[PDB]
């Protein structure tokens, strides 16, 4: 119910980039995340479980295991920059976390 | 038999209602498709 | 297609009712569940609610219970909503957005499929 | 106003009666008069 994750993460580009979403039994959940890049609204990018809409590029992966959730990144390029938001439908409402954004050299 | 309803109309046409599952999505909605199965079904004609 | 196009930034003063709203102007009013999530700087995203046209059924938030009144109107085919109450702290960038479907257990198989351009609010006091 | 304008009908039920058996007896049985012994039987049919 309660999300906590590191404030932010740096990786080379190009290179495979691995988000960890931890929280309290958020594994079976249908857990979402977001983009959203600076000067941009936000986008949907995953839907329902990792799952990647037809139409964004197939840059985004993931699966949900037990008790995590991790978002992987293919191909990863200088328009990336974007911050990433998970949450879930839980108890008949929307949690949103602190989120992190992604550095790259 | 199973039951019978007095609707007091006149039908000329007739459609099928499928339930489908949603193999997947996309953004900006565009009626991604969906998937039930073969949805095999017949229909006839009946005359006096 | 739906745009969610709405008014741009207000000033008011501080302590004074808070009105915004989102309108269309592209797909039909109804059949899309709109749902408000508040967008503030350095702090993540914030969720109010959300309120389904057709079925007129609008459910709170935890931190926003009182604070809000949802309503939307098909003949109007436009969603507004009070607020009342808000702080310096409170002030942020607040954003529509559709989900879709109209049925309540249903959200979950779905997601914000459009957002809208975001409303800043300042405060003067 | 005025009234029949469907064929619809609303109005109050139709009372019944407690049953009699094993005697020449006039029966109304969902509209249906005659006269006649009514019996207990061993046959059975579809429920409809």
């Amino acid at each position: 119910y309660e999300l906590t994750q590191p404030p932010s993460v740096s990786v080379s580009p190009g290179q495979t980039a691995s988000i960890t979403c931890s929280g309290d039994k958020l594994g079976d959940k249908y857990a979402c995340w977001y983009q959203q890049k600076p000067g941009q609204s936000p986008v949907l990018v995953i839907y329902q479980d990792n799952k990647r809409p037809s139409g964004i590029p197939e840059r985004f992966s993931g699966s949900n295991s037990g008790n995590t959730a991790t978002l992987t990144i293919s191909g990863t390029q200088a328009m990336d920059e974007a911050d990433y938001y998970c949450q879930a439908w839980d108890s008949s409402t929307a949690v949103f976390g602190g989120g992190t954004k992604l550095t790259v050299l | 038999p199973l039951v019978d309803l007095p609707i007091g109309i006149n039908i000329t046409r007739f459609q099928t209602l499928l339930a489908l599952h949603r193999s997947y999505l996309t953004p900006g909605d565009s009626s991604s498709g969906w998937t039930a199965g073969a949805a095999a079904y017949y229909v006839g004609y009946l005359q006096p | 297609q739906v745009q969610l196009v709405q008014s741009g930034a207000e000033v008011k003063k501080a302590g004074s009712s808070v009105k915004v709203s989102c309108k269309a102007s592209g797909g039909t009013f109804s059949s899309h569940t709109i749902t408000w999530v508040r967008q503030a700087p350095g702090q993540g995203l914030e969720w109010m609610g959300r309120i389904i046209p057709i079925l007129g059924i609008a459910n709170y938030a935890q931190k926003f219970q009182g604070r809000v009144t949802i309503t939307a109107d098909k003949s109007t085919s436009t969603a507004y909503m009070e607020l009342s109450s808000l702080r310096s702290e409170d002030t942020a960038v607040y954003y529509c957005a559709s989900l879709q479907t109209v049925d309540t257990a249903i959200e979950k198989y779905y997601g914000m499929d459009v957002w809208g351009q975001g409303t800043t609010v300042t405060v003067s006091s | 106003f005025e009234l029949l304008h469907a064929p619809a009908t609303v109005c109050g039920p139709k009372k019944s009666t407690n049953l009699v058996k094993n005697k020449c007896v006039n029966f109304n049985f969902n509209g249906l008069t005659g006269t006649g012994v009514l019996t207990e039987s061993n046959k059975k049919f579809l429920p409809f």
